[PDB]
């Protein structure tokens, strides 16, 4: 239902665009995998996994964005630098041209994964997930020599709440000061800047979770998404009330997946929607709210790049 | 009344 | 800074900076 | 996410706040029972059902609404007068505070129901739905001889499924009037006029519909809803991909619970989410978009009516 009047960077990885007007492309759909206690991995730290329910969790989703027309993205998340390593070459074998957003909490293992993927050969779809104020010296020096040109700029002020807060970590810079997250990833290679709003959990910061999404977008031009299932999954209030109905799923999932159907129409161009299990019930959501947006471009003046796949067109 | 902002335009 | 345009119809436009709903002036 | 310019009207029908601006009151969940094929509905042209098993139905709306803090209103339908009279009848007397929607798709029904609230005093708690573009001169005679004050205008016009169009048939009219249908209500003793968006289908103009609600609501400033998820229950595709999946429910119950919350955000201030059997579904999903509205509203200089028994500080 917006159409900013700041020109919005369109940045193709591996064919999945990221950006534009709400309604010029479709809302790319991010997916995580191999998280804290999947059900496939069974050695955290040596990154076994199944490998067979693996696919089956890959190639479902591959089918539904091939029925919707919603792109689709992985995010590899480890906690060693021999998993994260595991990871990257199981999905580089299996898929070839879909990016990943190699994830961890940890800063060196993060690193690892951007330095392995620029000697595997495939490092021009790595979406390095994470350039935040918490950055050390050791991740952003290997970083420049990676062949890693994109990276998610995490604009999370833990001093100021506010979206005031989001904005003044990206172009100015708060704790660490000066050379803000925007700048910096500039100067460590990153040529395709990936904003993160940083949802903060429900009650505190979670006003400007949204609001920031038509305010990064319509300062900086730059996609806009993050992780706003977390949210909901935070929630003390819907963990007490959930437990107590006779089906504790069907009261959450509504719940979970609405936080993207709401930040979505806010003009966010790509969704951590969480778990790869919950594919099914993600992208029928998504998708049906980029019906709508694909018909308010259509009378605000958007020029939709593809009609014949769009879900505008696919879907109805 | 309730106004609003004004037409940013270029020169 | 960005005049976000929600209804060129009514001429109703967001302000992201105030937050605000508003409605451009053509004056 | 956002406040309006435009002086937003409250209307406080029997306890229930509608209208203001975004977070400032609660959303308004307004349920639906005695629809068609509702399961305690035995005699549908007789208007006799369970009324043992219907105030279960009811209390469990009252009960979840005193731990969100989310206003509930009814919405009786029916279809014959002989029928509504006797639901009419039967709420009253289990509930004497909160109103209700006396819907009908038949104008005679509609006739004869307003002649029943106010033969029997309850007419102040009584919202006539709807006065559309369609109205006969008979159906104006009832409704203005009647103690009704306070209907719902349905914002439809038939041959312009554009933003434009829902401005028109309340400003200056549509097709076959001469008079805007927000100005019908006035010389019905309308005295609150609640504008209804008239949700259309998904692929035929459900963008404006979603559109409108921050259009509508900074050009009259009158409290702004409607049935959203009616465009979810139209959805052909979705009604064909759900059924291959094992649980047709766990698939369809996000998106038809996420037609409201991407409303809500957009400025939305009641919500006719459908069936009273959904209750323990959509009051987690749309208190958790009432948080949101919640904080952007203390951040943004919106004072908030009663901050004590908003979803913000009782669920957070």
């Amino acid at each position: 239902m917006f159409k900013f009047d700041k020109k919005q960077e369109v940045f193709e990885l591996g064919g999945v665009k990221f950006g534009g007007q709400p309604g010029e492309n479709p809302t790319v759909l991010v997916s995580t995998m191999f998280y804290a206690r999947h059900k496939i991995v069974t050695d955290e730290d040596k990154g076994i996994f199944d490998r067979a329910a693996a696919e089956t969790l890959w190639n479902t989703q591959v089918s539904l964005s091939d029925a919707t027309g919603l792109p689709y993205v992985n995010q590899i998340v480890g906690e060693t630098p021999e998993s994260i390593k595991r990871y990257i070459e199981w999905f580089v074998g299996i898929d070839d041209r879909t990016p990943f957003l190699i994830d961890s909490s940890a800063g060196n293992v993060r690193a690892a994964a951007a330095q392995y993927c620029t000697e595997i050969g495939v490092a021009d779809r790595a979406i390095h997930n994470s350039i935040n104020a918490s950055i050390e010296q050791s991740e952003i020096d290997v970083l420049t020599e990676s062949d890693v040109s994109a990276a998610i700029v995490l604009a999370f002020n833990a001093t100021d709440p506010t979206v005031k807060g989001k904005i003044d970590i990206l172009e100015v810079g708060g704790s660490g000061q000066t050379k803000g997250m925007l700048q910096v990833a500039k100067e460590c290679g990153i040529k395709y800047p990936i904003i993160d709003v940083a949802a903060m959990p429900l009650g505190a910061g979670s006003g400007a979770t949204i609001r920031s999404v038509p305010t990064l977008k319509g300062k900086f031009g730059l996609p806009i998404g993050g992780g706003y299932h977390n949210m909901a999954s935070a929630w003390d209030w819907l963990r007490k009330f959930k437990k107590t109905q006779p089906d504790p799923k069907a009261i959450y999932m509504p719940t979970d997946i609405g936080t993207n159907l709401v930040a979505q129409i806010a003009g966010s161009d790509y969704l951590l929607y969480g778990p790869i299990e919950n594919v099914n019930q993600i992208f029928p959501a998504v998708a049906m709210v980029d019906i709508m947006l694909g018909e308010t471009a259509k009378e605000l003046g958007v020029e939709i790049a593809d009609l014949e796949n769009h879900p505008v067109t696919k879907l109805t | 009344h309730e106004k609003g902002v004004p037409m940013v335009l270029a020169p | 800074m960005s005049i976000v345009r929600i209804a060129p119809e009514i001429n109703l436009v967001m302000d992201t900076e105030s937050g605000t709903v508003t409605q451009e002036r053509k004056d």
